[PDB]
């Protein structure tokens, strides 16, 4: 689900376990004490392994960094060190200027377009 | 089928299930608990040896 997660060999039919000393029911009342009489191996894939979905490795590539040509979030996703999945976020430098340019002329919409890339 | 039976099959079935009950507590994986009769051992080499007997008799206190 959201929050955490849970064959090649025969699946064995074993039934009728007895000791020595008498049955596996006699002494089931006692036996969870005896982690030596446990019947749930934990080689077995099927056996039941409930473990939380710690989130990996997410460094903010963010604003603040020199490589950066402006102000990016990127949201990088990183096991070890190699990349999963990228999500840039762009807009930390959305001034809207599609927005302004249909308020002037023609004339002076064009010192918008030197703005858009500095070089 | 009275005492002849509780010192025999009868008697020590029971002898027998309650000391191999204590035992097999003993048998879990843990390194702390091996860790501590290790150390403990290390007692039998310190004591004078004519205090074996005491160990012994300690040692089957233990069990009950
Ligand atoms: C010095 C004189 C020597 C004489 C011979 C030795 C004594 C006879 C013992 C026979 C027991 C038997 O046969 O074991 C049979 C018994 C029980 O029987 P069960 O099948 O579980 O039936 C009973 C079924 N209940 C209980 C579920 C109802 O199992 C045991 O307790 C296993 C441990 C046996 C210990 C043997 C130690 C021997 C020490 C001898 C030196 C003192």
């Amino acid at each position: 689900n959201d929050f955490y997660d849970v064959n090649d060999f025969f699946p064995v039919q074993v039934d009728g376990i007895e000791s020595s000393l008498g049955k596996y029911e006699e002494f089931a009342k006692d036996a969870h004490e005896w982690e030596s009489w446990n019947l749930q191996n934990e080689d077995h894939p099927e056996y039941p392994v409930k473990r939380t979905k710690i989130r990996h490795f997410t460094l903010n590539f963010g604003p603040q960094h020199p490589a950066a040509h402006g102000v990016l979030r990127l949201i990088l996703e990183l096991h070890g060190e190699e990349i999963l999945r990228s999500d840039p976020h762009v807009g930390l430098l959305h001034r809207g200027t599609e927005k302004l340019i249909e308020s002037k002329t023609y004339m002076q919409a064009l010192p918008y377009f030197d703005r858009l890339d500095y070089v | 089928r009275g005492i002849l039976q509780l010192f025999g099959p009868l008697g020590l079935w029971k002898l027998s299930t309650f000391i191999s009950s204590k035992l097999n507590k003993l048998v879990f994986l843990n390194i702390g608990f091996i860790l501590e009769i290790i150390v403990l051992s290390w007692l039998l080499i310190v004591f004078k040896v004519s205090l074996l007997k005491y160990i012994l008799l300690l040692i089957i206190f233990i069990i009950l």
